[PDB]
Formats: structure tokens, sequence, C-alpha cells
């Protein structure tokens, strides 16, 4: 039925090249000292693969062991994550997160902590 | 003191790039001979002139020694 009323409403659609040329990552930093804010945001990442690429699956079993951290979390220094464990039984951080971003055939893959 | 409370700092971006991405010697030429000539000119009228007085008070000073070590004739 769906099908259906996809034929109806939008058969008049266009189908008749904007392709995506690669994307060139670089190693790179980008510092805005703003010394006036209460907390440091930094987020780092290394090129990633891109979406169709087998290894998003091991890297997301990674980024998990990993983790994430909130101050709000109630593990704290019991977490599962030496990462997390460490930030709240030392306070090092608020609040951090991994993340894998896809893109086509690029990506960045790590993590951004406030602090 | 340490990195974190060094001094206090606003507005101010930071671009840079990894050595990795990028070239040891960028322009060393064609850029740095320039540069270097530029800085010469920069400080020679006041590092040169001393110099020069020395090389003479002692070409002169060594040369006096030389001739008052010489017979004259009387």
């Amino acid at each position: 039925q769906l099908l259906d009323l996809a034929q109806k409403h939008f058969s008049g659609l266009s189908g008749t090249v904007p392709t995506l040329s690669p994307c060139r990552f670089t190693g790179s930093q980008i510092c805005h000292r703003e010394d006036g804010l209460p907390l440091a945001h930094v987020a780092i990442a290394v090129e990633g693969p891109g979406w169709a690429h087998p290894d998003n699956v091991a890297l997301q079993v990674a980024n998990a062991i990993i983790g994430h951290y909130d101050c709000t979390y109630g593990g704290g220094a019991h977490l599962s994550s030496p990462l997390a464990s460490i930030a709240a039984t030392n306070k090092l951080c608020q609040s951090f997160q991994t993340f894998n971003i896809c893109y086509a055939d690029t990506g960045l893959l790590g993590a951004h902590f406030v602090c | 003191r340490q990195f974190g409370h060094l001094t206090r700092v606003r507005h101010v971006i930071t671009y840079s790039l990894s050595p990795f991405e990028q070239r040891a010697f960028p322009h060393y030429f064609s850029k740095g001979i320039p540069n270097v000539l530029r800085r010469t000119r920069a400080c020679i009228l006041r590092v040169a002139p001393p110099f020069v007085a020395f090389y003479l008070v002692y070409t002169w000073g060594t040369q006096e020694f030389e001739k008052s070590k010489r017979k004259n004739p009387a």
C-alpha cells in the first residue's frame, strides 16, 4: 500500500550527476582559547573508514569498551571502562564520549571530553 | 607555575598542522636567502662598526710595533 502511495504521489519526481569527491583528511589542530568560559571542550579523532567498511563493527566494539561517562553516572569507580573509572575516581572530567562518525569513504573516529 | 595557570588569554585561535602532513624545509632558499639578507642588513650597522675599528687598531698597532723595532737613519 505504501508502494502504491509512493507511485501515486512521488512519481513526478525527476531522476535524470553531483557525486561526491573523496574527502582528504589532515592531521591538524584548531584551538579557540577562550579563558572566560568555565569548562574546556576537546574533540579528537583519527580518519575512520566510512559507511561501508566492515571495520565499523569491530571499531564500535572497541569504542564500547572505552565507553562514555557523565558525572551523574551512578557506576563511578566500580565502572567497567578504565577511562570512566579513572575519570570518576580522579575527577578528571565532567563527561566524555567515544564516537565513530561515518561518511562516504571517510570518517571521524575518536572521543570528546569536557573537563 | 605550570601549563594550566600561566596566564589569561581570550579570543585567540591557533591553527596548525601535523609534521607528517608537511615539508620540513618549505621554500628553504627561495624564502630563506631573502630573509637572511633582510636580517643582516638590519644589524650590520650596529654590529660591524666595532669590529672594523678593532681590525684597524690591531692593523695599526701591530705595524707600529713593527716600525719601532727597526732602526731609522740617525
